[PDB]
């Protein structure tokens, strides 16, 4: 699921891609951490949740 | 407790500082006070 998006995805609009996102100013350039997070997160469907 | 009131708290410069370790949380929100603590952990 998508968490970090520059704007609001348009209606019926599919952001069909997995690109590393860039949060506030700390140049990521392919790394994750300080203001750098991967916008697509695996939820994990455990039926007993 | 460094509780502060009626101050212009610039979170953007602090958040966009690149001289921290963990920002586990801003300038568009105003609050009654900020119970800003201070200590060192291992």
């Amino acid at each position: 699921y998508r968490l970090f998006r520059k704007s609001n995805l348009k209606p019926f609009e599919r952001d069909i891609s997995t690109e590393i996102y860039q949060a506030g100013s700390t140049p990521c350039n392919g790394v994750e951490g300080f203001n750098c997070y991967f916008p697509l997160q695996s939820y994990g469907f455990q039926p007993t949740n | 407790r460094k509780r502060i009131s009626n101050c212009v708290a610039d979170y953007s410069v602090l958040y966009n500082s690149a001289s921290f370790s963990t920002f586990k949380c801003l300038n568009d929100l105003c609050f009654t006070n900020v119970y800003a603590d201070s200590f060192v952990i291992r």
